[PDB]
């Protein structure tokens, strides 16, 4: 799994913090991974090492072993889980809201929806009359741009995938090898 | 809690704050629960 | 007071002086009598000088004597201040646990070192602000991207299991 | 204990988010079996 170790090195820099990534680099070497040996190589405090280990235990990166000496090996399976959560975020970002041009006077700052517009409209004036004040409900325009936001959010999320595409492809090749 | 979670805290503080949030919401619904010590705003006055 | 000679702490001061001249950058082999003349402790008395050589110098745990002249107890290694990049290149030793406390005394001020460190590829990560210093290289491979923590923030399931199975079902 | 429930088969604290997710997974028919009408 030398190729998997190279993929792990790229992911640890990308997702884990720099302090965590250095600890993960010690984990990548499996010849000796005692808790005391890992602490000495890190040069961090035992309490600081324990805090890093607790985050790794939540990540499922490390598995506790009895020897007492504790042996740590790379068992993380949430790299795909984090990538899929990011993919769900991309789908959520594209799926925001519609146009729904809300008639709203910025003077009274009251967003009346396109449904509430018929009540705003007054026949004698002939224009959507701002009910709260006496002006004309103005179009939302730049304010509350849910329709504008979804396209921009989708574009930013789409940009992230090509940078991570090489790592995702390597993970897919590893998954094909696993069967 | 929301701003600290958005920033990305070590989570040691987050574990303490979420329990305090649980205590605050539980205190509002029930004050007769065993544990859940009564909170006094001022002048030794019990909350309702 | 156990065993002491003349003014208290004179032996520890002599070891500190040996370190100080090396940090100054003026390096010369010094005999115990030569150190006494340099520190103006030459008239410490014959008995006190004999006591320092026979017991006080031997007592120090990390003291090293090359041959005729003693060497500074705190740092056996020379303060070269060079080949730090080579130490960084091997991440197995993590730069041999290099500390900024050891640096800044070898031959350069902290202000010059801070400018040099930022310009150089070598970067310093300190878990404690002043207690410990370490040198690491993260490279340019790491990518901030967009909302990288926020995607992790969405995944707050943590210990709970089968969340990935739901994502796999959506992927199908 | 006081405000938090811990499960020991290793007495990990229970997660309310985890319990809520399990409740959504729980079938309506089994929920009726334990005496809660689902609707
Ligand atoms: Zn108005």
């Amino acid at each position: 799994p030398a190729a998997l170790k190279r993929l792990a090195k790229y992911v640890i820099r990308g997702f884990y913090g720099i302090e965590h990534a250095l600890a993960l680099d010690i984990l990548i070497r499996n010849s000796c991974v005692k808790e005391e040996d890992m602490l000495e190589l890190l040069k961090f405090d035992r309490k600081q090492l324990r805090s890093v280990l607790n985050n790794l235990k939540g990540d499922k990166f490390i598995k506790c072993r009895m020897r007492y000496f504790i042996n740590y090996r790379t068992l993380v399976n949430v790299v795909k889980y984090k990538l899929d959560h990011m993919r769900r975020r991309i789908e959520t970002d594209e799926r925001d809201s519609t146009n729904r041009a809300s008639f709203k006077c910025p003077v009274c700052s009251s967003t009346f929806t396109d449904l509430e517009a018929n009540q705003l409209f007054d026949p004698m004036t002939g224009t959507f009359r701002c009910t709260f004040c006496h002006t004309e409900v103005e179009e939302d325009e730049s304010a509350m741009p849910k329709k504008d936001a979804r396209t921009l959010l989708a574009r930013f999320n789409e940009q992230i995938e090509p940078i991570y595409a090489l790592l995702r492809e390597t993970e897919d090749v590893n998954l094909a090898y696993e069967i | 809690l929301r701003r600290n979670e958005q920033n990305g805290a070590a989570a040691h503080v987050i574990a303490e704050d979420v329990k305090l949030l649980q205590f605050h919401v539980a205190t509002m619904v029930d004050n007769e629960l065993p544990g859940l010590p009564r909170a006094m705003q001022k002048s030794g006055r019990p909350l309702k | 007071s156990g065993s002491s000679g003349y003014k208290f702490g004179v032996l520890a001061k002599i070891v500190n002086y040996m370190k100080t001249r090396h940090q100054r950058g003026d390096t010369h082999p010094l005999t115990l009598d030569e150190i006494l003349d340099e520190t103006q402790h030459l008239d410490i008395g014959l008995k006190q000088k004999q006591w320092l050589m026979t017991e006080a110098l031997v007592n120090n745990p990390k003291i090293e004597v090359i041959d005729g002249k003693y060497a500074f107890k705190p740092k056996y290694n020379v303060r070269d201040k060079k080949a730090l990049l080579r130490l960084l290149d091997q991440h197995d030793q993590r730069g041999l646990g290099g500390i900024l406390l050891e640096d800044i005394e070898e031959a350069l001020p902290n202000s010059q070192k801070a400018v040099k460190a930022l310009g150089d590829q070598i970067l310093f990560v300190n878990r404690p602000d002043k207690k410990k210093i370490l040198f690491f290289n993260d490279k340019s491979c790491q990518f901030s991207v967009d909302e990288e923590f926020q995607k992790l923030w969405r995944s707050v399931t943590v210990d709970s299991m089968d969340e990935e199975k739901i994502e796999e079902y959506l992927k199908r | 204990s006081g405000l938090e429930l811990y499960a020991e088969w290793k007495k990990i604290l229970l997660s309310p988010e985890r319990v809520h997710e399990i409740f959504k997974r729980i079938s309506d028919e089994e929920c009726f079996v334990l005496g809660m009408e689902p609707r």
